[PDB]
């Protein structure tokens, strides 16, 4: 019927505090296709953020990279807010550069 | 390259 | 070494919103290379990759035109998985479709795919000798004996033997600086205390590709499958891939525990260990 997404919150390459990096959600695993997502910074949404073509694994499941170019510090936070048919509140998925 | 001919259900 | 080419078709109905939107996406291994996207302004296939840019423009004439017959195509099928399954048209529905072909190193065909799905569940596929088919179910049945009077699994089969891997070839040589270059996953453990008897052991596979990766931990030699914490592979965003896999080990017990990798871009299986 309908499958929750997996959500990963990353960056490009490894965490370094003033240095220009990628700020990454990977949402996959869900079904129907359509779902929202943000990218936080502070809480609020941040703007022109960029995402991969629709696109499915073998299990029929769909997946999508949405990204944005950042520069982490020690203060700022940032998180991933996602929205499917499948959840009946936005689900927020905190940056953790350890995972 | 993809295959050129559609088939209907 | 071998490869793969595959095309994906997303068909999405939304009643009240418009027509249902047709997608393509086509994949080489695991590199993107064409899209089309009914959506859009000008609605084409367009390149994602390099490598495919060169292509003629009879190239790209005939690709956007195979999928705008798609789009229409699509959305007949969708009219009629309604009726083959009683369904109003007030609901939403998808149909997906994923086609290609694997060639071993020799280039020669290895096996040859075409699978579709209705609301995420498999519908029809073609077997793998590519004569036959398999309906989930009785409205796929339907299709079935529509597609085996109109012999369209002999099409299908020609165009896998043919074209398919004609063509894959072709890209696997245009394309040959990064189809055929594996690159092998960059790696380090890390060590994070739980509480005062257990710390988490976190073995990383970084900028790799293709995906396909091997982690697991071992406890004095022995797999720690069922005690192991895998994320799902993920990409980095420059076509590199990342994965980690995570063990709570007993405080003092570290040096038990092994972490071992496989990737194609390894000449030999590799053996880790926290370094503290």
């Amino acid at each position: 019927i309908q499958r929750t997404p997996k959500i990963q919150v990353y960056s490009r390459h490894p965490a370094e505090n003033g240095k220009s990096n990628f700020l990454n959600c990977y949402v996959s695993g869900f079904h129907p296709s359509d779902i929202e997502v943000d990218l936080l910074k502070n809480g609020e949404r941040i703007e022109k953020v960029e995402h991969s073509d629709l696109s499915f694994s073998k299990d029929w499941s769909f997946y999508l990279l949405y990204y944005t170019e950042f520069t982490p510090t020690e203060k700022d936070e940032y998180a991933c807010r996602v929205n499917h048919v499948t959840l009946s509140q936005p689900k927020i998925v905190k940056w953790d550069r350890d995972m | 390259e993809e295959f050129g001919r559609a088939f209907s259900f | 070494g071998s490869h793969s080419m595959r095309y994906f078709y997303t068909a999405m109905s939304r009643p009240g919103r418009g027509e249902p939107r047709f997608i393509t996406v086509g994949y080489v291994d695991d590199t993107l290379f064409v899209r089309f996207d009914s959506d859009a302004t000008s609605p084409r296939k367009e390149p994602r990759a390099p490598w495919i840019e060169q292509e003629g423009p009879e190239y790209w004439d005939r690709e956007t035109q195979i999928s705008k017959t798609n789009t229409q195509t699509y959305r007949e099928n969708l009219r009629t998985a309604l009726r083959y399954y009683n369904q109003s048209e007030a609901g939403s529905h998808i149909i997906q479709r994923m086609y290609g072909c694997d060639v071993g190193p020799d280039g020669r065909l290895l096996r040859g795919y075409d699978q579709d799905a209705y609301d995420g569940k498999d519908y029809i596929a073609l077997n793998e000798d590519l004569s036959s088919w398999t309906a989930a179910d009785t409205a796929a049945q339907i299709t079935q004996r529509k597609w085996e009077a109109a012999r369209v699994a002999e099409q299908l089969r020609a165009y896998l033997e043919g074209l398919c891997v004609e063509s894959l070839r072709r890209y696997l040589e245009n394309g040959k600086e990064t189809l055929q270059r594996a690159d092998p996953p960059k790696t380090h453990v890390t060590h994070h205390p739980i509480s005062d008897h257990e710390v988490t052991l976190r073995c990383w596979a970084l900028g790799f590709y293709p995906a396909e990766i091997t982690l697991t931990w071992q406890r004095d030699g022995e797999d720690q499958t069922q005690d192991t914490e895998l994320v799902e592979t993920r990409p980095a965003g420059d076509r590199t891939f990342q994965k980690w896999a995570a063990v709570v080990v007993p405080s003092g017990e570290e040096q038990r525990y092994t972490c071992h990798v496989q990737h194609e871009g390894l000449p030999k299986p590799l053996t880790l260990r926290w370094e503290p």
